[PDB]
């Protein structure tokens, strides 16, 4: 998936 | 119901809230913190942005669960669609109130170049998140307020703060994902993201041990969606 | 989640919710289907037990963590015992809910003695959890309420299932911590898992390839207990 | 903290 600043 | 509470009360009960893992708990104190009508600081901005965040996530990572198992239809009864829209009704209405609080309270013209790059790249955020889920002329008129909002941050990033800045970073991390996600140009999202890398991979050398682990965080991100986008 | 919906759709979302880890909505939609007045299958007994399971334990590992901050501190501000409050009376809420269904519809004079059993444990359980949290008077009626349950459903499994059958072990479990932990019985909660373990491993021959895990898991509970108890 | 059914 495309990975956002959630992602840590 | 908040508005009996001291402000530090509040920040102090976010806090308990975040150790107990009750972001839903977390997001209102916050909310009641932000709406005492004084700035936030960079701990509370960020207290603010984890309790919404988790919040959201939730919901996000069910809406995509249901959504999912709709579409696989024919590769059937109404349970799925009626269940997915009452989770898309509650996932809205929590982008809206924080929408609601960014423009209400948060965003300003006065302040560093760092909280108001943080609150606008959460603007964008949160348009995002409900473009996620829009369809028709109301998804335009989404899809823009995103992107006008993200553009306004990348704007004041780009002028005072330099390449390896985190929140710069996360800034062009999350448009990047807004270009190749919801505006649906992987060239413009694929660009920014080496651009961004590049530029602060650059800068790396001047950094402290501290701001090294800091922007890397983040770098990474920009390469994995980069070797995953190509 | 109401009355308006049919009861096999209600199933049908309660599974969906499950899907997308939204318990308090799987719980709801549980709560509806017992509403219709028919009894529920085994695999209609979990969904509920599940549901509410991860709805209260949320909720009781949150009091867990801010009790003990509370009393760390014991040895200051009032927010972490104004919070605690918060969420107790939250917790005490759905254990209401969930008995009060018990009464109302589930526990019934005669049916099977699986879920004759299932049904008073789960009884003596969430009278449990009240337990935890009660303080006086209130506390001795609740115990009262666990242990009359408790001891029924036992009274039931001895009488009905055998040694090794995984809802007579889990009751005994359950019922062991009861001793251990709200009855301040240390002697009778050891005997108790010890008798339990023993003679099932003496049976543990008697049981097919797919059985055997479901008892096993059950049965290295009880000898964890033992050993935190030893 | 004892383990009961719930942590199987």
């Amino acid at each position: 998936h495309s990975l956002s600043t959630s992602d840590i | 119901a908040m508005g009996s509470m001291e402000r530090a009360s509040l920040i102090q009960k976010a806090k308990l809230a975040e150790q107990a893992e009750r972001y839903e708990d977390m997001a209102a104190f916050m909310k009641g913190a932000v709406e005492k009508g004084e700035e936030l600081s960079c701990e509370e901005r960020n207290l603010l942005s984890v309790a919404y965040k988790n919040v959201v996530g939730g919901q996000r990572a069910a809406w995509r669960v249901l959504s999912s198992i709709e579409q696989k239809s024919n590769e059937k009864g109404p349970e799925v669609r009626e269940y997915r829209e009452k989770v898309e009704t509650e996932l809205q209405g929590v982008c809206d109130t924080v929408l609601g609080l960014l423009d209400s309270h948060l965003i300003k013209e006065a302040g560093d170049a760092e909280s108001r790059v943080f609150y606008l790249k959460m603007k964008g955020d949160y348009y995002r998140y409900l473009a996620e889920v829009a369809t028709g002329d109301d998804k335009k008129r989404i899809i823009d307020s995103a992107r006008s909002a993200y553009q306004e941050a990348m704007d004041i990033s780009k002028k005072e703060m330099p390449p390896t800045n985190p929140i710069r970073l996360g800034l062009a991390l999350n448009f990047s994902v807004f270009h190749y996600e919801i505006a649906n140009s992987p060239e413009e999202a694929i660009s920014l993201a080496k651009t961004t890398f590049d530029e602060a991979m650059a800068d790396l050398h001047t950094l402290s041990e501290d701001s090294y682990k800091d922007s890397t965080l983040i770098m990474q991100l920009l390469r994995d969606n980069l070797t995953l986008w190509t």
